[PDB]
């Protein structure tokens, strides 16, 4: 399938407890590979995956070297955005950045992209031709001009379309026997009795990756929506994930009701009766 | 690999 | 400025088996800002050495993390993850249920 290297980086202020912390993770797909923290002990890049530790020192004290840069202007920026937005000092507040690639199945460029947030809230996006910005508010206009004088949206795309599609392609073959696997879901259904008149049937996926995974209810072969609950999909801590959906029905109707799972490592749907 | 430059600050 | 509260899920690695090794995995989502206290409680005590996931977030800026360790379920244990943020009057406890 189609595969996406990701970057997650944040920044948090905490005023009168030293600089603030940065954590900056890396993904490819739903699996991670890489770590920054401020606050660790090896003050490095460090590997979170088997297939990424077979790189050179020269890789690791270079990403090291990237990423500390980083959070520098992180902490700089903390600074200066909050005087755009004319805050005291002593809140605290956060910055956060995500950027990548996707490629496809033949290793082509598919896409990048980049934004940034403050508080939570949106600030500073990279637009889709990769050759502009977009600022959520009239502070995020001042850094838009900023960044237009200083040229940082071709230094964004140089990137884009130069070393994050290349490395994420030489990442893919060297994890190629787990970043290429396709884990389907194991599937099971349980029943609750509710009540006299009411019961639950759930239906579980377990031990799936990628985590992009479609559950649904049918009842006479129509979608259900009432009586649902859908849970986030959740991670199992060995690389794969699990997720459940519910729903509620008269005893005996039981039957009448039919779960239907798709999933990439699933050609053909699954589908699911409690019998 | 991650990225670097991108501007000159905020 | 916006605050998120924790979606708290409270759930095991691999389906429980009374005496038999397992993990216990209590998944905090969906909160801002990142400052969180998680606990994982075996009778109410806090577990020592429970590790976490590193920080990230989703596409709407919210944070998750994974809080995970290795234990072995018997008929006699109840555990509980502990929730602690400035969204929250009051941390928020959360007991595992074996079919959740």
């Amino acid at each position: 399938g189609s595969h996406s290297m990701r970057y997650f980086y944040t920044s948090v202020s905490r005023p009168g407890r030293g600089e603030p912390r940065f954590i900056a993770v890396g993904y490819v797909d739903d699996t991670q590979f890489v770590r920054f923290d401020s606050d660790a002990a090896s003050q490095r890049m460090e590997p979170r995956a088997p297939w990424i530790e077979q790189e050179g020192p020269e890789y690791w004290d270079q990403e090291t070297r990237n990423v500390k840069a980083q959070s520098q202007t992180d902490r700089v920026d903390l600074g200066t955005l909050r005087g755009y937005y004319n805050q005291s000092e002593d809140g605290s507040h956060t910055i956060q950045i995500m950027y990548g690639c996707d490629v496809g199945p033949d290793g082509r460029f598919l896409r990048g992209y980049r934004q940034d947030a403050y508080d939570g809230k949106d600030y500073i996006a990279l637009n889709e031709d990769l050759r502009s910005w977009t600022a959520a508010d009239m502070a995020a206009q001042i850094t838009k001009r900023k960044w237009e004088a200083a040229h940082a949206a071709e230094q964004q795309r140089a990137y884009l379309e130069g070393r994050c599609v290349e490395w994420l392609r030489r990442y893919l073959e060297n994890g190629k026997e787990t970043l290429q696997r396709t884990d389907p879901p194991k599937t099971h259904m349980t029943h609750h009795p509710i009540s006299d008149h009411e019961a639950t049937l759930r239906c579980w996926a377990l031990g799936f990756y990628p985590a992009e995974i479609t559950l649904t209810w049918q009842r006479d072969g129509e979608d259900q929506t009432q009586d649902t609950e859908l849970v986030e999909t959740r991670p199992a801590g060995d690389g794969t994930f699990q997720k459940w959906a519910a729903v509620v029905v008269p005893s005996g109707e039981e039957q009448r009701y039919t779960c239907h799972v798709q999933h990439e490592g699933l050609p053909k749907p699954l589908t699911l009766r409690w019998e | 690999v991650v990225v670097g430059a991108v501007g000159v600050g905020k | 400025m916006i605050q998120r509260t924790p979606k708290i899920q409270v759930y095991s690695r691999h389906p429980a088996e009374n005496g038999k090794s397992n993990f216990l995995n209590c998944y905090v989502s969906g909160f801002h800002p990142s400052d969180i206290e998680v606990d994982l409680l075996k009778n109410g005590e806090r577990i020592e050495k429970v590790e976490h996931s590193d920080l990230s977030f989703s596409k709407d800026w919210s944070f998750y993390l994974l809080y995970y360790t290795e234990f072995t379920p018997t008929e006699k244990d109840e555990y509980a993850c502990r929730v602690n943020h400035v969204t929250l009057s009051q941390p928020k406890i959360v007991k595992w249920d074996r079919d959740m």
